[PDB]
């Protein structure tokens, strides 16, 4: 009979410490990623040509790890601090499987990247996911990001 | 940012008691009469090692 | 003339590209200079 | 990211339909998708 401050207080600070204190941004991105993004691609469906016997059937995409290509093009691995560092790009390729509809038939599907998305920090796709504060520390950031 | 080496107000030695107070209290002992065992008369000096953070044991683990 | 993430020195100059041919990281560090250094300690 | 790819496939559209008068056979496909597109105005 009766509950008291302190242990209310104790169900508060439960619920802050498991779920996320900011993770408003997060739970939508990881949404995104998976429910969304498949959608305005699986919507708009195919494409050309002004040539009606090709066509291009647009498959599901998937969302690589993030990576930049430096000078003259070579694909290295990036974490957020060496994206901070050097004017970067926090940034993962999207590649599309694409299937060329010739004449009706299709010819076979295609893996081919789609340009760049922008990674939420902390977020599914994040490199920085499900990373201890010693591998945080270990990257050059702080666990209480 | 380990304790600040003396105080402010009251500006005398209180860093070389940083270790064993913390220890001390690590054990259960209530501060408040830890202190009173080691050199902590004013309140004004105490007070600069109460509220101490040593944010330091994050910040070496860079450069 | 340089250091990168954990580790040691390069040589000077350049011609192509800048990474360090030691650790293959990209990034670059001065490190201060063994000279004399006077702080005024107020 | 709708608008964008939106820019992508239409800049797809452009490129195939024009890239096709210089009747392509083994056109395998695709390079001709040029992805700055779909990064500069999600970046940008
Ligand atoms: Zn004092």
């Amino acid at each position: 009979p009766t509950l008291t401050p302190d242990e209310l207080w104790l169900v508060m600070e439960s619920y802050w410490k498991e779920k996320g204190f900011v993770r408003q941004h997060l739970d939508s991105y990881n949404a995104f990623i998976d429910h969304g993004l498949q959608d305005v691609v699986n919507e708009f469906g195919e494409v050309v040509p002004d040539i009606p016997n090709f066509k291009v059937k647009f498959g599901k995409i998937r969302i690589g790890q993030p990576e930049f290509q430096e000078a003259q093009g070579q694909r290295r691995p990036l974490y957020p601090m060496d994206a901070r560092i050097r004017n970067l790009t926090y940034s993962a390729p999207l590649y599309l499987e694409m299937i060329p509809v010739v004449n009706g038939i299709e010819q076979e599907p295609v893996e081919v990247r789609i340009g760049e998305l922008p990674i939420m920090l902390k977020s599914k796709a994040c490199r920085l996911y499900g990373l201890s504060d010693e591998e945080l520390i270990k990257l050059g950031e702080d666990p209480k990001d | 940012m380990i304790v600040p080496v003396r105080c402010f107000t009251c500006g005398k030695v209180l860093a070389d008691k940083y270790y064993e107070f913390k220890k001390r209290v690590e054990a259960g002992e209530d501060p408040g009469k830890v202190l009173d065992d080691l050199g902590v008369e004013r309140y004004c000096c105490r007070r600069t090692l109460l509220s101490h953070v040593e944010l330091i044991d994050q910040v070496m683990v860079y450069k | 003339c340089a250091k990168c993430g954990k580790e040691v020195e390069l040589d000077l100059a350049t011609a192509r590209e800048v990474r360090c041919p030691y650790c293959g990281s990209k990034i670059l560090y001065k490190p201060r200079p063994r000279v004399a250094r006077r702080v005024k300690a107020i | 990211f709708r608008v964008a790819f939106g820019q992508l496939v239409k800049d797809m559209q452009y490129q195939m339909t024009k890239t096709y008068q210089r009747e392509n056979i083994q056109r395998f496909v695709r390079n001709s998708i040029r992805p700055d597109v779909l990064s500069e105005r999600i970046e940008h």
